[PDB]
C-alpha cells in the first residue's frame, strides 16, 4: 500500500491484485539464481 | 584411540595417490636425473589428490547440510497456528472525513 | 603434490609443522625464510640447514615487510603465499592425514551451516 | 591452445652430471622516479631519459646471448614517455615456416 | 550440431567436419532453421494447445500420486481445509 | 576442480533464499484464509476534502 | 633535436611553469560554478533568496528554526 | 603550438583532460541531486525552482554520457595507444582528428553556456517528446550540441575504422574493441541523427509529428534504437582495456582470444537488436515483447563468456608479483562490480519485474553500477596502466590502497541502498519523497559526500 | 501493509527477526524535536476522538 | 639499511617555489642570449619563437637536411676485430643508480620462468563450451517463466467495470460510470 | 608487549640460536597485533561501521529512547492491532 521505514521490501511488498503476487514470485523465483551466478564467479577472483 | 588410529591408518593407505594420466604430451625424463631446479622457483600451489580432494570436499558438503537439518529442528521453531479471526468493529470515522 | 606425484626434478621439502608460526617484524628490514624445514630457528635460516649451504637445490627466501606488524609465516614449506601463510599448512595437512582432514572441514561446515541458517531461515 | 614448445627426451639429457638449472636473476634492479639531475638542461634530461629505459634492458645468460624485456603487446616497446615520432621503422612481426628455396642455400 | 562439443565432432565424424569452413555454415544454418522453426510451429500455430483434458503425466507423476493414493495423504491434500472466513467467539 | 567448490557454494547460499521462498508462499496462502490481519468490511471511503 | 623527442617535453622533463597547472585548474573550477551559480541565481529569481532554509516549503514548529 | 597539434598521443591526451574538465561539472551536479534528496523538503532547491533540479539530472546524463566517459574511454585511451598497438607511425587521418577534439570542446561551451543564458528546465537526457518540444529554447541548445557531438562520433568512428586498412601487426582484443565500437556508431549514429532533427522540426519548424495522430512512441523507438548501442559502445572499450590490463600485469597469454573478440561481436550485433526493452510499460504487443525480452536475455551468454575468460587470466598468476597496484585492483573490481551491474540488468530485463522496477532508482543504480562505477573505475585503471607511457605526475594513484579501498566502499553505500528504494518505491527523476523513504535516500547521500572528499586526496 | 504485519509476526515466530525501523530513528531532525509538540492537533485530534465516541455509541444504538 | 641515505646527497633541497624566481629577480620570458641556445628561454625551456612564431613546420628557416647524395649522417657501431672475426659490442646502459639512485645491491631474486599456460586441450575445451552453454542452461530456464508471464498479463478478462484514466500537468482526471 | 617465545609442534626445530632474528609468538599476539592500542581502536572501528552496514549505527539509541517511546505508546493505542510477537515490532 505504502512505503514504510528502513525496508528492503526485496521483490516488492504487499500485493492486492494476483498480478502483484505474481510479479513478487518472480523475483523470488530468480533472486537464488541470481546469488550462484555471483557466489561461483566471485569465489574464484584470486591468483 | 586404537579405532581412530585405525580408521586413520585405513584411509591414508586407500588415499596415497597414483602416478597421474598426463592429458599433455610431454617426454620422459632421462633416467638418473635428480633435481635441477631451485626452490627460489615461483611458487607452485599444493593441490589435494583427487580421492582426498573428494573425501574432505563430502565431508564438507555433509556437514553444512547436517548442520542446517540441526539449526532447522533444534535452533528454530515451528509457526503455531494463527490466532482465530474474530469479528472486529472497524473504526467508526475515517481521521480525516470532513466534518 | 606437484612434487609427489607430478614433478621430481624440484626440491622437495619437509614439514618443520603444519601450523603457521608468528612472528614480529619490522619494516625496513630483511628476513630470510627456511625453505627446507631442517632449520632450528624456524621460520628462519639458521645458518646450518640446507638453504644456508646452497644444498640439493635448496635457497633462503627473502622477504620484507611493508609495515610492522605480526604476521604469519609457513611452516609447511609449500603455501603457495611462501614465506608468508594462507592457509596451505592446512591442506598439506589434510593430505597427509585425510581422515583428520575430513574431521575438521565436517566440524566447519556444520558451525557454519549452523549459523547461516540460523540467521536466514 | 598454446602449451609451450615440444621437447624430446634427447635434448633433455645432460653433457655433465653436475649440470643444474642457471640461477640468473631475471630482476632488473632497484628503480624509483627517475630522477634528473638540476644542471641538466632540457636536452641533457632528455639524453638522461632516454638512459632509463627498462624496455632496453636484458639479461645476459651464460653463453652470451641476452633475453630482452618483452611485453605481449607493442605499447611497451616505445620510449616512456612517448616521444612524437615512435615506429620510423616499422616493426618487424617474424613469422615462422618450413618453407624454403634452394637460391639461399650453398653446396 | 546442438549443444555439441565441436572437438567431439571432429574427432567422431572427421570425413564431415573436414572443410571447416563448410562445417561452420552448417552450424549457422541449422540454427537458424531451428529459430524459424520455434516461431512459426511452436508459438504461431493458431487455435492450437488447449487441450487441458491431455496434460502429460509423466511416470514420476504417477509414482508420486501412487504413494500418496496408498495413504490418506492424497485425500487428506485435496480437502477444503478452511471453507468460512470468521471463526466463532466463545 | 576448485571452480566446483564454488558452484557448491552458490548451490548451498542459493538453497537459503528457495527455503524462504517457499515458507513465504506457505504463509501468503494462509494470509486470506486464516490471518486476522485480513478485514474485510472494514475500509470506509474518506470522500472529498 | 633532443629537446624535441619527447611530446610535451618541457613537463615530461620537469621544467614546465606552473602556471600551465594553475589555468588547468582553475578551468576546472570554472566549469563547476556552472552548477552552482545558476542555482544560486535562480533560487533568488524564483524566490528572493539564494538558498533555501531546510524544510521551509512544509509546515514548522512554532519553536523551529 | 597547442590547438594546432595532429599528433594523435596529444590528441589523446587532450580528450582525458577535457573529460575531467567535464567530469567536475558532471560530479558538482551528482553532488547537487543527493544533497537535496538527503532528506524531504526543499534543501538547496526552492519549491519555486523545481525546473532547475530536472535541468540538474538532465544535464548530469547528458554530459557524464557524451561528453566525459565516451571521450575518454572512445576518445582518450583510444587516441593514444591504438596507433601503437597496431604498429603504425600514426593515425590514418590526422587533420581529422585534430578537429573532433575541438567540436567536442565546442559543443561543451554552447551546453554549458545555455545554462547561464536560458531558463533552464528539464525534460531528462532521454528528451521525451511532448515534453522536450514544448519546452524553452535550452533544449534547441542541447539539441546542438547532441548534433554537434555526433558530427565528433562519427568522423572519429571514421577514423579508427581506417586501421583495418593500414595495420601492420595482429588486431589484438582491445583494437577489436575500438572497431565494433566504430560500427556500432557508424549504424546507429545516423538514426539518431534522423529523430533528433525530427524533434527540432517540432520545436522549430511547425511539425505535428509528436502531436495527436502522430505517435509519440516512435521518438523512443528510434532514439532507444540508438540508446543501447550506445551503452555498449561506452562499456566494449572498457572490456577492451580490461583485457590488456590482466594480461600484462598477470603475465598471461589472453585465453580463448578468438572467443574473446567473437564475444564482442556478438555483443554487438545482440545489441542493435534488443533497444525494445526501455519500452516495455507503453504497451507494445505481445509477441513484441517476448521477442525483445528473450533476446535481451540471451545477450548474457556472451557476456558471460567474457567475464569467465578474465577470471581465468587472473588465476594462476605469480604470487612474487605485488598485487597491491592500483590499476590491478580496479581491474579486478571490475569482474566484480559489472557481475553485479550485469544481474540486476537481467533481473529488469523480465518485463513483468520491469512494470515494478520501470522508472524507479533500482536501474539508476543499475546503470551506476556499470558506468558510475566500473566504466569510470576501468578508464582510470587504463590510464594508470599508461603512466609511465602517458608520464603524468604529481599524483598519488600508482600505489594508493587507501583510495581504492574508500572508492569501493562509499560507492557502494551510494547506489546499493538505490536497488531498495526500488522495492519501496521511490520514482526517478524527483526531488520530493515520502518520508518513510529518508533512511536510504540518507545512507546514500552520505555516501555521496564521502565519495568527493576522497578525490581530493590524489593531488 | 496488512501483508508486511502478518509476515513480521510468522517470521519472528519461527526464528531471530531484526528491523532496522525498530530500533533507529526513520528521520534525521529527530537530534532537535525532542520536546517539541502540535498543540493545535493535540486539541482537534482530541476533540474528533470525542466526536468518533459518541457516533460509536449511537452506531451501536 | 636507508637506500635513501645512499644518493642524499644529489638531492638538495630546494628555494624557489616551483624552482623559479621572481621575474622580477630574472626574467625566465626572455630568450637567452647565449651562444648555440637561441632556441631556448633562459631557464632552459623552449622559447616561443622556435616553437610557435616561427616554427620551421610553418617555412620558417628553411634547411633540407639531407645532402646531395641522399645521405644524413649514421652513427656507426662499435666493432672490435678477435679472433679473425669482426664483432660488434653493444652499447650497455648505465647502471640504474645513476638515473634512478638507489644502489644496485640486494635485489630480490625473480627467476627465469617461461610463460604460465594452461595445458589438458581436452579438459580446456570442455571448460571453455561449459563458459559458454552454463549461461544458456539458465537462459533457457527462464525463457518458459518469461513466456507465461506475459500471456498473464495479456489475458482476455471478462471485465465488468472500467474506469478511464486521463493525466494532465499536472493532476490525474478520473471518469466513472455513474449508478443508474 | 615483551612477547612469549612459542616453541610450536616440534620444539626442536626453534631450539637454535635466534639472535637478532624474531622469536616465533603464541597466536594471540598476531590477533592483538602485540596489544597495540591504535589496532584495537582499529578492530573496535571495523565492528563500529560492520554494524553500521547492517543493522545501523545503534549509537542513536540513546538520543531516540524518547521519541521511540512515544512511537511504540502511538502504534498501541491508534495503530492497526498487532498479534502476538508482531506486538513487539513498531514502524
Ligand atoms: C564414499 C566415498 C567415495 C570416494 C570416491 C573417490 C573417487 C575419486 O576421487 O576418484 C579419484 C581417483 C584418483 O585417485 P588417485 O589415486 O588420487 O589418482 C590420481 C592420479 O594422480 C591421476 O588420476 P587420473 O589421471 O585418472 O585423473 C583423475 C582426476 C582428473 O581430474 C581432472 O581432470 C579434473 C576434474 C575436475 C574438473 C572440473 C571442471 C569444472 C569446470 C567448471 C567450468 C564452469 C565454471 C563457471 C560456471 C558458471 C555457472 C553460471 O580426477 C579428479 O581430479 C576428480 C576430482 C573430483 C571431481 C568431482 C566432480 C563432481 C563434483 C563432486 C564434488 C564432491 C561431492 C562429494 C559428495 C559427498 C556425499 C554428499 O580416480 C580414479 O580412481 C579414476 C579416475
Ligand atoms: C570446511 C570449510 C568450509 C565450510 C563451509 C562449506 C560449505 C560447502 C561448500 C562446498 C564444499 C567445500 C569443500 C572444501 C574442501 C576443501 C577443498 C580444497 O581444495 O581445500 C583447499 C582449498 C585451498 O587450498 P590452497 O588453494 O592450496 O591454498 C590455501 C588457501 O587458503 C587458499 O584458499 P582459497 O583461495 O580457496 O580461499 C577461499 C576463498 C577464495 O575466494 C576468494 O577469496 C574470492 C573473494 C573475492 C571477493 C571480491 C570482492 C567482493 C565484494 C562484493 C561487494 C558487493 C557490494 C555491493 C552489492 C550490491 C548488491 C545489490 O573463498 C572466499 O573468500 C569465499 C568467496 C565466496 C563468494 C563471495 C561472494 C558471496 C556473495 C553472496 C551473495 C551476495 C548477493 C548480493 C550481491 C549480488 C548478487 C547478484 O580450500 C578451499 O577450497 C576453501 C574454500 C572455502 C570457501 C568458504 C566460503 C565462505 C564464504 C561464503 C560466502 C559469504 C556469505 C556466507 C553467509
Ligand atoms: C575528476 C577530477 C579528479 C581526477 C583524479 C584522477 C586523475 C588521474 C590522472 C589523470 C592524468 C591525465 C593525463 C595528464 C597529462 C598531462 C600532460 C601535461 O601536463 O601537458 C602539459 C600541459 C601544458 O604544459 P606546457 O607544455 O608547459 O605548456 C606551455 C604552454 O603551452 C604555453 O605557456 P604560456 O604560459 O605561454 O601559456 C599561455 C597561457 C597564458 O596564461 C596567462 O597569461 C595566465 C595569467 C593568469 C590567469 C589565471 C586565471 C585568472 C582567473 C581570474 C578569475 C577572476 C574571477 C572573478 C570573479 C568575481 C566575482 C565577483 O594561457 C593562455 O593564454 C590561455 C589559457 C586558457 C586555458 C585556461 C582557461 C581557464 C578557465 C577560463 C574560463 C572562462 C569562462 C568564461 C565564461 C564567459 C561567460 C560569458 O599541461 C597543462 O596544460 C597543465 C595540466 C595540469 C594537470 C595535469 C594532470 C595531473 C594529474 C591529475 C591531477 C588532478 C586534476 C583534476 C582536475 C582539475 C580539478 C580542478
Ligand atoms: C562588420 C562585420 C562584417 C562581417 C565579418 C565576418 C568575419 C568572419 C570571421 C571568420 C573567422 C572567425 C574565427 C577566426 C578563428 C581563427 C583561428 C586561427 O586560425 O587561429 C590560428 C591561431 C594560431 O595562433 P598564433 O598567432 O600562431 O599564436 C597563438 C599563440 O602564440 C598561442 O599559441 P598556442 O596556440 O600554442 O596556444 C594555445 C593554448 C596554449 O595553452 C595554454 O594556454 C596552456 C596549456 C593548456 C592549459 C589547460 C587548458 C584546459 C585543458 C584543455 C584540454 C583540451 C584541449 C583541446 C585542444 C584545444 C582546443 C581549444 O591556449 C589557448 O589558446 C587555448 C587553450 C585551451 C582553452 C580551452 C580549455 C578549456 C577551458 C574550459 C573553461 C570552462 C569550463 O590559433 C590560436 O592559437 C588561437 C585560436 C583561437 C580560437 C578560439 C575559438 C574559441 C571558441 C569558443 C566558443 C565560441 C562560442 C562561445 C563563446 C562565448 C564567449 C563569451
Ligand atoms: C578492523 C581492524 C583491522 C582488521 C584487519 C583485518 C584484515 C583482514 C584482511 C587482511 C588481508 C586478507 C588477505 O587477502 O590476505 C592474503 C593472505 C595471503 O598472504 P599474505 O602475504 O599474508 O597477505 C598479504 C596481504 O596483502 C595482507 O594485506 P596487508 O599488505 O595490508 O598486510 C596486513 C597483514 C597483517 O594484518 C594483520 O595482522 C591482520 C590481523 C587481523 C586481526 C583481526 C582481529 C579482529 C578485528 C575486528 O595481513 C595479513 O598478514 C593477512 C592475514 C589474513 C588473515 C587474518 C585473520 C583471519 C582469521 C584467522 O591470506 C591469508 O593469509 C589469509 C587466508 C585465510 C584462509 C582463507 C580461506 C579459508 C577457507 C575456509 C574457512
Ligand atoms: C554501459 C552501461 C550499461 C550496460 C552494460 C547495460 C547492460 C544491460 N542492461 Fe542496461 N541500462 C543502462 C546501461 C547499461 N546497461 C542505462 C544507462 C539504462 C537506463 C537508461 C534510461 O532508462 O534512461 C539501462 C536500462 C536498462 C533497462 C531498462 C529498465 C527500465 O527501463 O525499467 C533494462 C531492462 O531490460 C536493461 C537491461 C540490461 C541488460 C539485460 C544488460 C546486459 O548487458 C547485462 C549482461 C551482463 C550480465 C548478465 C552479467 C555477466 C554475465 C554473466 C555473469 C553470465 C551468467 C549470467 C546469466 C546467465 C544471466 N538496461
Ligand atoms: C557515466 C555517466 C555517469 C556517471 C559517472 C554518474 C555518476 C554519478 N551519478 Fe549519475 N546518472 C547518469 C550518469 C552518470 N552518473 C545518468 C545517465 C542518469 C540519468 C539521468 C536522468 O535521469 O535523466 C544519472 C542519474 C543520477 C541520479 C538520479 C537523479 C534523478 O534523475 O532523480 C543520481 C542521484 O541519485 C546520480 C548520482 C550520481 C553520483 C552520486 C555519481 C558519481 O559522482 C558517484 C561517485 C563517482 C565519482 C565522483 C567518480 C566519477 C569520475 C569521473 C566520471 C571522471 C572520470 C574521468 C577520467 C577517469 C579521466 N546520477
Ligand atoms: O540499456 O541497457
Ligand atoms: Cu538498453
Ligand atoms: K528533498
Ligand atoms: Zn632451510
Ligand atoms: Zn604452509
Amino acid at each position: 500500500d505504502i512505503p514504510w521505514p528502513a525496508r528492503t521490501d526485496w521483490g516488492g511488498h504487499d500485493p492486492a491484485t494476483p498480478f502483484a503476487e505474481l510479479m513478487i514470485n518472480t523475483h523470488s523465483m530468480f533472486w537464488p539464481v541470481a546469488i550462484f551466478i555471483y557466489v561461483s564467479a566471485i569465489y574464484m577472483v584470486k591468483k | 584411540a586404537a579405532v581412530r588410529s585405525q580408521i586413520e591408518a585405513a584411509v591414508y593407505k586407500w588415499t596415497r595417490p597414483r602416478p597421474p594420466r598426463l592429458g599433455v604430451a610431454v617426454p620422459r625424463s632421462p633416467p638418473g636425473t635428480g633435481i635441477l631446479f631451485h626452490t627460489n622457483m615461483q611458487t607452485i600451489r599444493y593441490s589435494l589428490s583427487p580421492k582426498v580432494w573428494v573425501l574432505v570436499t563430502g565431508a564438507a558438503l555433509v556437514g553444512v547440510f547436517s548442520g542446517q537439518r540441526f539449526a532447522q529442528t533444534v535452533l528454530l521453531s515451528k509457526n503455531p497456528p494463527n490466532p482465530p479471526r474474530y469479528r472486529e468493529k472497524p473504526p467508526v470515522r475515517h481521521p480525516h472525513t470532513p466534518d | 603434490t606437484w612434487t609427489e606425484i607430478w614433478w621430481e626434478h624440484d626440491p622437495t621439502p619437509k614439514v618443520a609443522q603444519y601450523r603457521p608460526y608468528v612472528c614480529t617484524v619490522e619494516s625496513g628490514k630483511v628476513y630470510w625464510w627456511c625453505a627446507c624445514g631442517e632449520s632450528k630457528t624456524q621460520p628462519w635460516v639458521d645458518g646450518h640447514c640446507k638453504c644456508s649451504k646452497r644444498e640439493g637445490g635448496f635457497r633462503p627466501r627473502r622477504w620484507e615487510p611493508e609495515h610492522d606488524g605480526v604476521r604469519l609465516f609457513c611452516g609447511c614449506k609449500s603455501c603457495f603465499s611462501s614465506p608468508t601463510w594462507n592457509g596451505g599448512c592446512f591442506t598439506k595437512w589434510m593430505q597427509s592425514n585425510p581422515a583428520g582432514g575430513m574431521l575438521y572441514c565436517f566440524a566447519a561446515a556444520f558451525g557454519f551451516g549452523t549459523l547461516t541458517v540460523y540467521r536466514k531461515f | 591452445i598454446y602449451e609451450g614448445q615440444t621437447v624430446q627426451e634427447s635434448e633433455l639429457i645432460p653433457q655433465e652430471d653436475d649440470w643444474v638449472i642457471e640461477e640468473t636473476n631475471f630482476c632488473l634492479g632497484r628503480n624509483c622516479y627517475v630522477r634528473f639531475r638540476e644542471e641538466d638542461d632540457l636536452a641533457r634530461r632528455a639524453l638522461h631519459q632516454m638512459d632509463s629505459q627498462l624496455n632496453k634492458m636484458h639479461t645476459r645468460l651464460r653463453d652470451g646471448t641476452v633475453i630482452p624485456y618483452m611485453s605481449f603487446h607493442p605499447d611497451e616497446m616505445v620510449d616512456r614517455p612517448a616521444p612524437i615520432h615512435t615506429f620510423s621503422e616499422k616493426p618487424l612481426l617474424k613469422w615462422t615456416w618450413d618453407e624454403t628455396y634452394e637460391e639461399a642455400y650453398d653446396d | 550440431s546442438i549443444f555439441t562439443p565441436m572437438d567431439w565432432m571432429f574427432y567422431y565424424f572427421p570425413n564431415y567436419s573436414r572443410d571447416k569452413v563448410a562445417l561452420m555454415a552448417r552450424q549457422i544454418k541449422i540454427h537458424f532453421a531451428i529459430g524459424f522453426a520455434l516461431v512459426f510451429l511452436v508459438y504461431h500455430p493458431p487455435y492450437k494447445g488447449a487441450d487441458y483434458g491431455n496434460f502429460h503425466k509423466s511416470p514420476l507423476y504417477w509414482y508420486k500420486y501412487n504413494q500418496l493414493e496408498r495413504s490418506g495423504q492424497l485425500q487428506e491434500n485435496l480437502r477444503i481445509k478452511r471453507d468460512w472466513f470468521y471463526d466463532e467467539d466463545p | 576442480r576448485d571452480w566446483l567448490i564454488g558452484v557448491m557454494l552458490g548451490m548451498y547460499l542459493g538453497n537459503l533464499c528457495v527455503q524462504q521462498h517457499r515458507q513465504y508462499r506457505v504463509d501468503m496462502k494462509l494470509f486470506y484464509l486464516e490471518a486476522p490481519e485480513h478485514k474485510i468490511n472494514w475500509v470506509k471511503p474518506r470522500g472529498d476534502l | 633535436n633532443l629537446e624535441d623527442h619527447f611530446d610535451l617535453a618541457e613537463y615530461m622533463m620537469k621544467m614546465h611553469n606552473p602556471m600551465s597547472e594553475y589555468l588547468y585548474w582553475i578551468a576546472g573550477f570554472v566549469s563547476g560554478l556552472h552548477g552552482i551559480l545558476p542555482l544560486l541565481h535562480s533560487n533568488y529569481y524564483f524566490s528572493g533568496m539564494f538558498l533555501p532554509r531546510d524544510n521551509d516549503n512544509t509546515q514548522l514548529c512554532d519553536d523551529s528554526w | 603550438f597547442y590547438i594546432l597539434v595532429n599528433n594523435n598521443k596529444r590528441i589523446g591526451i587532450y580528450y582525458i583532460k577535457l573529460s575531467i574538465i567535464i567530469g567536475i561539472l558532471g560530479i558538482v551536479l551528482s553532488y547537487i541531486i543527493r544533497v537535496e534528496l538527503y532528506n524531504s523538503g526543499n534543501r538547496i532547491i526552492k519549491y519555486d525552482n523545481v525546473n532547475y533540479y530536472n535541468m540538474v539530472i538532465t544535464l548530469h546524463g547528458l554530459l557524464m554520457i557524451f561528453y566525459i566517459i565516451m571521450p575518454g574511454l572512445y576518445g582518450g585511451i583510444p587516441l593514444y595507444i591504438l596507433p601503437i598497438l597496431s604498429v603504425i607511425t600514426d593515425i590514418v587521418l590526422p587533420r581529422i582528428n585534430n578537429i573532433s577534439i575541438i567540436i567536442v570542446l565546442i559543443s561543451y561551451i554552447v551546453v554549458i553556456n545555455s545554462i547561464v543564458i536560458e531558463y533552464n528546465i528539464g525534460t531528462g537526457w532521454t528528451l521525451y517528446p511532448p515534453l522536450s518540444i514544448i519546452g524553452t529554447v535550452i533544449v534547441n541548445m542541447i539539441l546542438y550540441g547532441l548534433i554537434i557531438i555526433g558530427i565528433s562520433s562519427i568522423i572519429s568512428a571514421i577514423n579508427f575504422m581506417n586501421i583495418l586498412i593500414v595495420i601492420d601487426g595482429i588486431i589484438y582484443v582491445y583494437i577489436w574493441s575500438i572497431i565494433i565500437t566504430s560500427v556500432l556508431l557508424i549504424i546507429s549514429l545516423p538514426i539518431l541523427n534522423g529523430i533528433l532533427l525530427m524533434i527540432l522540426s517540432d520545436i522549430y519548424f511547425n511539425s505535428i509529428y509528436f502531436i495527436l495522430n502522430g505517435d509519440v512512441v516512435l521518438y523512443q523507438h528510434l532514439f532507444w534504437y540508438f540508446g543501447h548501442p550506445e551503452v555498449y559502445i561506452l562499456i566494449l572499450p572498457a572490456f577492451g582495456i580490461i583485457s590488456i590490463i590482466l594480461s600484462v600485469l598477470n603475465n598471461k597469454i589472453i585465453f580463448g582470444m578468438k572467443s574473446m573478440i567473437l564475444a564482442i561481436i556478438m555483443i554487438s550485433i545482440l545489441g542493435s537488436i534488443v533497444w525494445a526493452h526501455h519500452i516495455y510499460t507503453v504497451g507494445l504487443e505481445l509477441d513484441t515483447k517476448i521477442y525483445f525480452n528473450n533476446l535481451t536475455l540471451i545477450i548474457s551468454i556472451p557476456t558471460g563468456n567474457k567475464i569467465y575468460n578474465w577470471i581465468i587470466l587472473y588465476i594462476g598468476s605469480y604470487n612474487i608479483l605485488y598485487n597491491g597496484y592500483q590499476s590491478l585492483i580496479f581491474s579486478i573490481m571490475f569482474i566484480i562490480i559489472f557481475i553485479i551491474g550485469g544481474i540486476t540488468g537481467i533481473i529488469i530485463s523480465i518485463d513483468i519485474i520491469d512494470i515494478g522496477l520501470h522508472d524507479t532508482y533500482y536501474i539508476v543504480s543499475h546503470f551506476h553500477y556499470i558506468l558510475s562505477i566500473g566504466a569510470v573505475i576501468s578508464l582510470l585503471a587504463g590510464i594508470l596502466l599508461l603512466k609511465d607511457i602517458i608520464g603524468y605526475y604529481n599524483v598519488i594513484i600508482k600505489i594508493n590502497k587507501y583510495f581504492g579501498l574508500l572508492l569501493f566502499i562509499n560507492i557502494n553505500i551510494i547506489f546499493t541502498p538505490q536497488f531498495i528504494i526500488g522495492f519501496n518505491v521511490m520514482p526517478r527523476r524527483i526531488l520530493e519523497y515520502s518520508d518513510n523513504i529518508i533512511v536510504w535516500n540518507l545512507i546514500s547521500s552520505i555516501g555521496s559526500i564521502s565519495t568527493i572528499l576522497i578525490l581530493l586526496s590524489i593531488f | 501493509n496488512p501483508i508486511t504485519r502478518y509476515l513480521d509476526r510468522r517470521r519472528a515466530e519461527r526464528g531471530p527477526y531484526y528491523l532496522m525501523s525498530n530500533v533507529l530513528p526513520y528521520h534525521p531532525h529527530f537530534l532537535w524535536m525532542r520536546n517539541s509538540h502540535d498543540y493545535e492537533a493535540a486539541e482537534a485530534l482530541a476533540a474528533r476522538r470525542e466526536k468518533d465516541r459518541e457516533l460509536a455509541a449511537k452506531l451501536e444504538a | 639499511k636507508s637506500y635513501y641515505d645512499d644518493f642524499k646527497d644529489r638531492l638538495k633541497p630546494g628555494k624557489y617555489t616551483q624552482g623559479r624566481c621572481p621575474q622580477s629577480e630574472g626574467d625566465y620570458r626572455q630568450e637567452s642570449k647565449t651562444i648555440g641556445r637561441e632556441h631556448l628561454n633562459d631557464d632552459g625551456t623552449r622559447s616561443k619563437r622556435y616553437t610557435v612564431k616561427e616554427a620551421d613546420a610553418l617555412g620558417y628557416h628553411y634547411h633540407p637536411p639531407i645532402d646531395k647524395k641522399g645521405q644524413v649522417y649514421v652513427k656507426g657501431p662499435n666493432t672490435v676485430i678477435e679472433r679473425g672475426q669482426t664483432w660488434i659490442k653493444g652499447y650497455e646502459l648505465p647502471s640504474m643508480e645513476y638515473t634512478y639512485g638507489p644502489k644496485q645491491e640486494d635485489i630480490p631474486f625473480y627467476p627465469r620462468v617461461k610463460l604460465n599456460v594452461w595445458g589438458n586441450y581436452n579438459l580446456v575445451m570442455k571448460v571453455e563450451f561449459l563458459f559458454f552453454y552454463l549461461p544458456t542452461i539458465i537462459v533457457f530456464g527462464i525463457c518458459i517463466p518469461v513466456y507465461t508471464i506475459n500471456f498473464a498479463q495479456e489475458e482476455v478478462i471478462y471485465t465488468t467495470m472500467t474506469v478511464k484514466v486521463t493525466g494532465r500537468q499536472w493532476y490525474w482526471v478520473y471518469e466513472v460510470e455513474s449508478p443508474t | 608487549y615483551t612477547p612469549s617465545f612459542e616453541r610450536g609442534l616440534n620444539p626442536e626445530l626453534t631450539s637454535g640460536d635466534y639472535g637478532d632474528m624474531p622469536k616465533p609468538q603464541p597466536l594471540i599476539d598476531f590477533f592483538t597485533q602485540n596489544r597495540n592500542p591504535w589496532f584495537g581502536f582499529a578492530m573496535f572501528c571495523g565492528f563500529n561501521f560492520l554494524w553500521w552496514a547492517f543493522f545501523g549505527a545503534w549509537q542513536i539509541r540513546p538520543l531516540w529512547a524518547s521519541q521511540r517511546k512515544s512511537l511504540a505508546e502511538a502504534d498501541r493505542l491508534y495503530g492497526p492491532t498487532k498479534y502476538g510477537v508482531g506486538k513487539k515490532y513498531i514502524n
